RNA sequence: GGAUUUGGUGGAUUACUAGCUAAUAGCAGAGGAAACUCAAAGAGUGCUAU
């Protein structure tokens, strides 16, 4: 490598060494409240005085901020320089900064956060060192006046190269470039860690999730045509939802539900993944709103299935979980509403599932069939299994009535099933 | 072990205030200042000219 | 947007001016307003300037000495 | 200043490794430990500015670059299709001289040539006297030439009459020039005296290298005879004669704190408190059964298959610059540089404005060449 | 006599010590804010000298010792190994030895 | 059939489940020449020998690996110190891990077992349904990465700490010629060597992560560094 | 599916006897556009420069 290239690496490493007056002007000039000239005119203590009050307002809004008064916003932090510390000391400083950005993520609209973060920028130079952490917190504020200022005072990491155009630009980052940054495989790995940290910490909030799911969905739409890269999107993006479903917050669960549905329609997938998917969907399903969203999702995931067993019965454990979290009366109400989505094969899998495992529930199958028109094969297979029940199970008033329902509708097909079976 | 190295606080030597006078460090060790008597004579000669 | 807005303005107007039984609601204007806003959003979304992708260079790699255990220490005599 | 004191009697300073030192120290000095892999135009001769702010590098094949190593800015880069041997900064980092083949050249801070010194021919070693603004050259012709940069005039030309010169170093305390010769002699020279002030026999063979402490009280010399000697130059007495060298010497250097650096190929061995009249301060390799009186090496390092071209202590810095075949590397040497510098003389944080102000006042009080004498305290006596 | 606490607080200000902050930084934990199967007997009796070969010389706890038994010899050898290959996370803290992690498991199996 | 050497001992496995031990005539000799003893494993003791492996810090013990299970033999004393529990699937590949007391075992049906020998117990298990292991290797560059080679010609990388699949290289060597016959990380580098029966040797490296932080998460896919090869069939 | 241009790396562009080292042995012409770009200078001006 040329001497300049190695020399350039040295320059990046010692960016914050604060070497001379000329460099120190640039480092101190960076600001989130004040312009460059005024910023160079200010000292650290004046900045700390405002931030200390700013944190107190945040503490009133949200108690957890008060902790940072002990470590980051302490009076003695003024004398703390990062360049003088050792690596063991830096990571501890970094970790504390990482946590603060997470809590500040949801209050960027509030003015006091912007003042409080000024101390971090001025004192510890988060903008140059913790560059990635700061952006990942403020991506959903891309149209906000705060975000454009972030770009001006900061050097983009390699992964955020798409935003280089809009640095110090009148127009804010547009909707489309958000998709382009997300299309990159590596960034999803980077953000995968970031959303992962929030889920562990219960720091996620609606603007993130709805911004994520809505960016994450668009990656599918852009990449729908080419199958191979969609295949690469499966080992990562499905892992996202499993974590979101694990979050006790109903917000995360439905956010995952929007993700699963679009993948299946975009990319048909094994029944094994689908059967695993609902099971995780149902494992942590408590909220009513998620309960409504889940039942719609679960139908859709089967709607995409187009292979043998498309209408085969749910497994025994799978059947037990669904009824517990969705009583039969619930799905009847689901089947009553006129604007119901297509769920013919899911219900067909359910009717057979009832047929195999529950003897009491047969008379509901009659009502279930009346509510929804089942496709003629779904009718045929339901006829097929019910024939076995008569031979094995004792004849029942409901059981013959289920036959009689099939006697009323499409008489010929009933004989065909009888002809093939008995 | 006991590992100490010289340590320069950038703020101490480069003040934050753009208008502030930089700290002017000084040591009186003679070794830092060679040519004791020649320099003074030349300045004396410079003064007289 | 001036061309697009004018076209929808005529659509709204010819409804306003001549409609025998117009409801005083502006529904035709509202739906027309939605379309032009959609037209604006996609139009402003487009960026003439090229957006650079992340650079992916293949740097030279040269191996480095790595200290490793010696199995000779295992063998011993009693 | 720093140090490397031990907790336990077993724990030895010379057993420490640069990786361990890099581990303990903070990020900034870890960044100061730059390494540069230049495999093409080596070997590389390094030289640091007086204030330690800039590094001048010269590859043997003709690659000369001037940069601010600390701020990572390249000031000048030269690709002379010639053999470039040694180079030195003039009054400041702006202007540097290069000892190229058959001639010596002066260059600008962008790297623009200013003058070619027709008179200085086959010069192999370069040294600049700051307070006198004099450039010194020596080579195979046995001609010691002093040139005044301020006037651009050749001050004096002295015939060594001892053959090629293998080493040269300046004495900062009296600015008398020391030249090594094949007969094992070290000759002291001044502008105004056509014969050497002193000759000092310090080897049975050619004198490879010569070093003088900052105080001008001690001297280290290494001949091509398996040998190294320590001298008291003020009174001209031998202090130590280290003959136990595993190999002949190539380069020696003395620190602001007084550390003795010896490079013997890629041998790099450091000694502390070796520049003292006491016998126990005699440098010794290894230890004789942990004998406390034996002065064991303070620090040692291995440059892998990379013959050391020259050693440079970083001014006001706990670092050893080492020029070698594959380029440059600084080794962290705790307690090597001078912690307390004097800004009126040299300032590492010098701005351009006070730099250029420093330029005129040094010129105003330029010491005349004939003021050079063996005793700097000669001025002002009755005659 | 030792200084009083009200002295320590004031000495903190005058000298500008920062250890207390760093101790707090070290204590910063993110969550709060938010048996050998067999035995070989030859090991116990075998005695090996250290000083013969250069590499083994490091193992010495003290200069005086020259010969060490097998059981202690291994323990230094194991420590010498751990320095060569630092112990990763998976070996020590983690062991395998409706469930919500079904998706994670099935995705692992299916390529 | 198999050859293992550790310290002063040379161990050779014959097709008849007989292990021959050779030792050095002199401690300072350069190679072993003398015949120390003969150790033979019977069917009751275990199955056919899969490979001869010696793990660090084990004072003249040979970690014999069989299709049925693993066996420990003290070459100096020629005694069976320990017998591992029987494994349901036949063992095909054995590789000592960089950790102390764990050896990676590969089966016929896509199972990788990090069996801890000291505890004589399983620690972890990786599932590769519908695959046959052919080679194992750990990354010693400071990243807990495991490579599993398959007869299908497919090389997979796992992150042991994260329990996730970093990346898969598909069809690097022909399945018809045995797929990945051997794949080994270079000791202390991000580089891996691969070979197969297709008369080809390939060389792959893992580039540094492009993310300034969380580099462990953002792992660059391995990239082809160099190779040598020739015709796969007679010219 | 076709065509144009281009960045990077890999192998050669010298004839294939192992690595590392401190090595008798140890180790392993005239112009134009863009700027939180990089420099070299000139002039003036401001701020208790006490």
């Amino acid at each position: 490598s040329s001497l300049s290239d190695q020399l350039a690496q040295v320059a990046s490493n010692n960016a914050t060494v604060a070497l001379d007056r000329k460099r120190r002007q640039k480092l101190h000039s960076a600001s989130l409240i004040y312009n460059s000239k005024t910023a160079a005119t200010q000292d650290y203590d004046f900045i700390f005085e405002n931030a200390s009050k700013a944190l107190e307002e945040l503490s009133q809004i949200e108690p957890k901020f008060a902790i940072f008064s002990r470590t980051l916003f302490s009076e003695s932090s003024i004398s703390l320089d990062r360049n003088v510390q050792t690596k063991e000391e830096i990571k501890d400083l970094d970790n504390a900064i990482n946590a603060y950005l997470l809590l500040a993520s949801s209050k960027w609209y509030l003015a006091p956060t912007l003042h409080a973060t000024e101390w971090l920028v001025r004192r510890f130079q988060i903008h140059v060192k913790n560059t990635e952490m700061l952006l990942l917190s403020t991506l959903n504020y891309y149209q906000t006046p705060v975000f454009k200022r972030i770009l001006s005072i900061i050097k983009l990491p390699p992964l955020f190269n798409c935003l280089s155009n809009f640095v110090r630009s009148e127009k804010p980052p547009t909707a489309l470039t958000m998709i382009k940054l997300f299309n990159d495989m590596d960034f999803l790995k980077l953000y995968t860690s970031y959303l992962d940290q929030c889920i562990k910490h219960n720091a996620t909030y609606t603007n993130q999730l709805l911004f994520t799911t809505c960016c994450f969905i668009n990656v599918v739409a852009f990449n729908s045509n080419n199958d191979e890269k969609l295949n690469q999107l499966v080992p990562i993006l499905l892992e996202i939802s499993a974590k979101l479903l694990a979050s006790k917050s109903k917000d995360c669960q439905i956010a995952a539900h929007t993700i699963l549905v679009v993948f299946a329609t975009a990319l048909p997938l094994k029944k094994t993944i689908i059967l695993a998917a609902m099971e995780t969907i149902l494992s942590n399903l408590d909220a009513k709103e998620a309960k409504h969203s889940a039942l719609l999702t679960i139908c859709k995931l089967f709607q995409t299935l187009k292979g043998q067993g498309n209408v085969d019965q749910l497994p025994s454990k799978i059947f037990k979980l669904f009824d517990s979290k969705f009583d039969t009366v619930s799905i009847l109400t689901f089947l009553d509403k006129e604007d119901k989505p297509v769920c013919d094969k899911f219900i067909t899998s359910y009717t057979r599932s009832i047929a195999r495992y529950d003897r009491s529930k047969l008379n509901i199958i009659l009502s279930l069939l009346k509510k929804i028109r089942l496709e003629r094969y779904e009718v045929r297979l339901i006829i097929t299994d019910l024939i076995y029940l008569s031979e094995i199970l004792e004849d029942k008033s409901q059981l013959v009535e289920l036959f009689e329902y099939f006697i009323s509708i499409n008489e010929d097909l009933v004989l065909k099933c009888l002809k093939s079976l008995g | 072990m006991k590992i100490k190295t010289i340590k320069r606080s950038a703020d101490d030597y480069v003040p934050v205030k753009s208008t502030q006078e930089s700290q002017m460090p000084r040591n009186l060790n003679p070794e830092l200042h060679p040519f004791e008597r020649a320099r003074e004579y030349t300045k004396a000669l410079n003064a007289t000219k | 947007i001036a061309r697009v807005l004018a076209a929808k303005a005529a659509v709204s107007l010819r409804y306003d001016a001549l409609a025998e039984d117009r409801d005083d609601s502006g529904d035709i204007g509202l739906e027309s307003r939605a379309k032009v806003e959609n037209r604006l959003s996609q139009l402003e979304g487009r960026d003439l300037r090229t957006t650079p992708k992340v650079v992916r260079e293949a740097k030279k790699v040269e191996m480095t000495e790595a200290r490793a255990y010696n199995a000779d220490a295992d063998t011993a005599k009693a | 200043n720093g140090y490397l004191e031990p907790e336990n009697e077993l724990e030895k300073t010379f057993k420490v490794q640069q990786s361990e030192i890099k581990s303990s120290v903070d990020v900034s000095t870890a960044n100061k430990a730059l390494d540069l892999s230049l495999k093409e135009f080596g070997p590389y001769h390094i030289k640091y500015a007086k204030n330690g702010t800039h590094l001048l590098i010269t590859g043997r094949k003709g690659h000369v670059a001037s940069m601010d190593w600390r701020k990572g800015q390249l000031r000048a880069e030269l690709f002379l299709n010639e053999t470039c041997h040694s180079a030195t900064y003039l009054q400041n980092e702006q202007y540097f001289a290069v000892a190229q083949k058959k001639y010596t050249f002066i260059y600008d801070h962008e790297g623009t040539e200013l003058h070619r010194l027709k008179q200085h021919i086959e010069a192999r070693h370069l040294d600049f006297l700051p307070y006198h603004y004099l450039l010194v050259t020596a080579g195979e012709t046995g001609w010691l030439k002093y040139h005044d940069v301020s006037t651009g005039q050749l001050v004096s030309e002295l015939r060594t009459k001892a053959g090629p010169t293998m080493a040269m170093a300046q004495n900062p305390w009296n600015a008398v020039m020391h030249l090594g010769h094949s007969n094992g002699t070290v000759s002291l020279w001044s502008p105004s005296m056509p014969e050497p002030l002193v000759k000092l026999l310090s080897a049975r063979g050619p004198v490879n290298s010569i070093a003088i402490d900052r105080s001008g009280y001690y001297m280290a010399t290494t001949g091509a005879d398996r040998s190294m000697k320590i001298w008291d130059i003020r009174n001209f007495k031998q202090l130590h004669s280290v003959e136990s060298l595993p190999t002949p010497g190539t380069n020696v250097s003395i620190s602001d704190t007084g550390l003795l650096a010896l490079s013997r190929g890629p041998h790099v061995t450091l000694w502390k408190d070796a520049l003292k009249l006491s016998g126990d301060s005699k440098p010794c390799f290894g230890s004789m059964g942990g004998n406390p009186h034996r002065n064991t090496p303070y620090m040692s390092h291995l440059f892998a298959g990379n013959k050391v071209e020259n050693l440079g202590f970083v001014p006001f810095e706990d670092l050893l610059g080492v020029g070698h075949q594959t380029g440059i590397t600084n080794l962290i040497v705790p307690g090597a540089g001078e912690a307390n510098y004097d800004a009126l003389e040299l300032n590492p944080f010098e701005t351009k404005k006070q730099r250029q102000e420093q330029e005129v006042r040094t010129l105003l009080n330029k010491l005349p060449a004939d003021t050079i004498t063996l005793d700097p305290n000669s001025i002002g006596s009755v005659d | 006599p030792p200084p009083d606490e009200e002295e320590q607080l004031l000495a903190k200000f005058v000298f500008g010590d920062t250890t207390d902050l760093q101790e707090n930084l070290a204590k910063f934990n993110a969550d709060f804010i938010f048996e050998a199967a067999w035995i070989d007997s030859d090991d116990e009796k075998i005695k090996v000298p250290i000083l013969v070969t250069n590499k083994t010389k490091k193992l010495r706890t003290s200069y005086n010792e020259s010969k060490i038994n097998g059981v202690h010899y291994i323990n230094r050898l194991r420590s010498q190994f751990e320095k060569i290959y630092p112990r990763p996370k998976w070996v020590d803290d983690e062991s395998d030895s409706g469930d919500i992690n079904a998706l994670t498991k099935i995705l692992s199996t299916t390529y | 059939e198999h050859l293992c050497i550790f310290g002063d001992y040379l161990c050779a496995s014959t097709d008849d489940n007989s292990i021959f031990i050779y030792k050095k005539s002199d401690p300072q000799d350069k190679y072993p020449s003398e015949f120390y003893t003969k150790l033979t494993v019977t069917e009751i003791q275990g199955g056919e020998i899969v490979s001869l492996q010696h793990l660090a810090t084990y004072l003249n013990k040979l970690t014999v690996v069989t299709k049925s299970n693993v066996l420990l033999f003290n070459v100096r004393t020629g005694k069976l110190v320990f017998t591992s529990n029987e494994f349901p699937d036949q063992i095909t590949t054995a590789e000592p891990a960089p950790v102390l007391d764990i050896i990676a075992l590969g089966t016929v049906t896509g199972e990788v077992i990090m069996f801890n020998m000291r505890k004589g117990k399983r620690i972890r298990t990786i599932k590769i349904p519908q695959s046959r292991i052919s080679s194992l290797s750990f990354r010693t560059d400071g990243s807990s990465h495991l490579s599993v080679g398959t007869s299908s010609g497919d090389l997979i990388f796992y992150d042991l700490d994260r329990r996730s699949r970093i990346h898969v290289l598909k069809n690097i060597h022909r399945e018809s010629y045995g797929g990945v016959t051997q794949a080994t990380f270079l000791n202390g580098q991000p580089i891996i060597v691969t070979s197969g029966g297709d008369n080809s040797l390939k060389e792959y490296v893992f580039d540094p992560s492009l993310s300034q932080g969380s580099g462990d998460v953002v792992v660059q896919p391995p990239r082809y560094l160099r190779s040598r090869g020739g015709h796969s069939q007679p010219p």
